């Protein structure tokens, strides 16, 4: 088991600024055989459930705002999104199927200063 | 073009290639050669040459050298590591890249173990990760070994389709085989020259003869075999050889 | 009757071997790996070719009474054929005479040779063999450069 | 663009199927799947439940002997049916379309890639 540790929790960053989240995996959940990370990041938004945001932990789904983009290496697993709008009020996610279990990031308040 | 993990091969064979009208055209993004620098390639010659083609990404033509790694030099297309010939690649987004995804572009991203060089694998057997046997369903660790390029044309570079050439030249142990082209000139009568006829190198005065060869007959000897008359390869007429004046 | 010959080491795949084939059209010189008929020839409707029943891996191809004579050799990777038609006023006897062969053909092939054979039009609706040797001979040349006499330096001592 | 479509309020003990509504997609291609999740309030998920393209079916272990699913590719939806309510099942129950396991190394199969909405359950008398 592979325990996804989130990074900012009561998150009170600026609107339009540096949003960071890390994900601390247990360890290091790189299937080598492909050369790229694989992680899927999350949103909840309130009421609503996580939608996928970004799956290789580099390639951005469809729709997305590329201000969001994903980084990380080896157990450490950070998210580069660069601008914290007024719709980033939501609840935050970081997994992986590297794993046995439903491993899971912890969810993250996103206060806008 | 053809797929990466279904390449062609092409065998280029006697002929009179001329390796500057690539060298020169300007338009490829990448011309390396490996045994051999460039500019003499339309100066030697060999048994055979092969050409190989296929389509890659962008940023896997560095992939395609002698001894390299990544999921196309070690299941889709390997080079030797003593390569001799050239790599050719040219950008083709224009062409390949079509709105909403190009999915004819495959290529294999699993393999039981790396190619030997210069081998070809076009089986579609359902891939054995773990332990487990497969029976021919898919499921976890029983993977369909091959995956689709999806190119479209808003793709930043380095994601856009690349065609590449590989062109292999090889060097049995034949009499010979293909090789670059040969200049050639006007011929002058009544002077002293240094001419050169196929091969026939000497020097004299050329006239305009009364023999009269057989028609497989390329040149003339006299006693204590001098060359006294030639046939020139493009006329069809012989010549007269006297050498130029001396005392 | 004659209609080719075929060459090579095992006259079969496994290894390479020359094909020199004429229908009533032409001449169909061939370079692959193939698998001939133990007994192979062709027909005479008019439909033919049991020669061979296959025709891999080709690294040549080309298309396009009497007496006929052929010199066939093989050195450095090239196989010259030489070649003469004369007339006979005979049917299918070996005359006597003097006739130079003049060359035809120039293939640089590479390909081993230790067997040959023939190819015949068989019934639906006479040949030699010699072979060559190191010798040295005296060619008697014309005016016009062809050879009409010579002689065999090692036949007697009058020679 | 898939949508779980159920009851909102349940009652205990009693077997139910359950419709994750979708389109956009077919289910029976080598590559394609759906998984099911719950989650009950202020815990994280738990799937439940899967098909993919040749009705490979999962399931979790622990309800193994109550979930019961079926994909339906022709409607576009998946009916799993479910026994043996309880309120500690008090979730809402999603589904998440599967697409290429080769990138299986990514989310513990707590969400997929496409994801719908879901239907709430809640057990009450
Ligand atoms: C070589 O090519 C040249 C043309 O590139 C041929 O020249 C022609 O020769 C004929 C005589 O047979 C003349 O009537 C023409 O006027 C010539 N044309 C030109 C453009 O020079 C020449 O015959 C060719 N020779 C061989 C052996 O191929
Ligand atoms: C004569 O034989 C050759 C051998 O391949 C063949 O290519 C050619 O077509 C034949 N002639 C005709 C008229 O078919
Ligand atoms: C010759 O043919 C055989 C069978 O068709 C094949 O295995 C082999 O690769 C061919 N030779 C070359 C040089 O490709
Ligand atoms: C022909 O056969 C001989 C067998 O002694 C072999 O050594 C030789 O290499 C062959 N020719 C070529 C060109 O390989
Ligand atoms: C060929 O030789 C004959 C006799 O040697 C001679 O008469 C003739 O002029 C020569 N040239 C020809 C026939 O063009």
């Amino acid at each position: 088991d592979i325990v996804m540790t989130q990074s900012p929790d009561s998150l009170a960053v600026s609107l339009g600024e540096r949003a960071t989240i890390n994900c601390k995996s247990s360890q290091s959940v790189l299937y080598s055989s492909n050369n790229k990370n694989y992680l899927a990041w999350y949103q909840q938004k309130p009421g609503q459930p996580p939608k996928l945001l970004i799956y290789w932990a580099s390639t951005r789904e469809s729709g997305v705002p590329d201000r969001f983009s994903g980084s990380g290496s080896g157990t450490d697993f950070t998210l580069t999104i660069s601008s914290l709008q007024a719709e980033d009020v939501a609840v935050y996610y970081c997994q992986q199927y590297y794993s046995t279990p439903h491993t899971f990031g912890q969810g993250t308040k996103l206060e806008i200063k | 073009f053809a797929s990466v993990y279904a390449w062609n091969r092409k065998r280029i064979s006697n002929c009179v290639a001329d390796y500057s009208v690539l060298y020169n055209s300007a338009s490829f993004s990448t011309f390396k050669c490996y045994g051999v620098s460039p500019t003499k390639l339309n100066d030697l010659c060999f048994t055979n040459v092969y050409a190989d083609s296929f389509v890659i990404r962008g940023d896997e033509v560095r992939q395609i050298a002698p001894g390299q790694t990544g999921k196309i030099a070690d299941y889709n297309y390997k080079l030797p590591d003593d390569f001799t010939g050239c790599v050719i690649a040219w950008n083709s987004n224009n062409l390949d890249s079509k709105v909403g995804g190009n999915y004819n572009y495959l290529y294999r991203l699993f393999r039981k173990s790396n190619l030997k060089p210069f081998e070809r694998d076009i089986s579609t057997e359902i891939y054995q990760a773990g332990s487990t046997p497969c029976n021919g369903v898919e499921g976890f660790n029983c993977y369909f070994p091959l995956q689709s390029y999806g190119f479209q044309p808003t793709n930043g570079v380095g994601y856009q389709p690349y065609r590449v050439v590989v062109l292999s030249f090889e060097l049995l142990h034949a009499p010979a085989t293909v090789c670059g082209p040969k200049k050639s000139t006007n011929l002058v009568k009544n002077k002293c020259v240094n001419f050169n006829f196929n091969g026939l190198t000497g020097t004299g005065v050329l006239t305009e003869s009364n023999k009269k060869f057989l028609p497989f007959q390329q040149f003339g000897r006299d006693i204590a075999d001098t060359t006294d008359a030639v046939r020139d390869p493009q006329t069809l007429e012989i010549l007269d050889i006297t050498p130029c004046s001396f005392g | 009757i004659i209609r080719g010959w075929i060459f090579g080491t095992t006259l079969d795949s496994k290894t390479q071997s020359l094909l020199i084939v004429n229908n009533a059209t032409n001449v169909v010189i061939k370079v692959c790996e193939f698998q001939f008929c133990n007994d192979p020839f062709l027909g005479v409707m008019e439909s033919e070719f049991r020669v061979y029943s296959s025709a891999n891996n080709c690294t040549f191809e080309y298309v396009s009474k009497n007496l006929r004579e052929f010199v066939f050799k093989n050195i450095d990777g090239y196989f010259k054929i030489y070649s003469k038609h004369t007339p006979i006023n005979l049917v299918r006897d070996l005359p006597q005479g003097f006739s130079a062969l003049e060359p035809l053909v120039d293939l640089p092939i590479g390909i081993n040779i230790t067997r040959f054979q023939t190819l015949l039009a068989l019934h639906r609706s006479a040949y030699y063999v010699g072979y060559l040797q190191p010798r040295t001979f005296l060619l008697k040349y014309n005016e016009n450069g062809t050879i009409t006499d010579a002689v065999d330096c090692a036949l007697d001592p009058l020679s | 663009t898939l949508k779980e479509s159920g009851p909102t309020l349940v009652k205990p003990t009693q077997t139910l199927t359950l419709t994750c509504t979708f389109s956009g997609f077919s289910l029976s291609t080598s590559g394609v799947g759906v998984g099911w999740i719950r989650q009950p309030p202020g815990k994280a998920l738990e799937w439940l439940a899967l098909i993919y393209w040749d009705d490979d079916k999962r399931y979790s272990p622990s309800l193994k002997s109550r979930l019961t699913i079926t994909k339906d590719t022709s409607k576009n939806q998946v009916v799993l049916t479910m026994t043996n309510m309880d309120p500690v099942d008090t979730a809402t129950y999603y589904c998440a379309h599967s697409l290429f396991l080769t990138v299986g190394y990514s989310s513990s199969w707590s969400p997929f890639d496409y994801w719908g909405q879901g239907t709430l359950v809640t057990v009450s008398s």
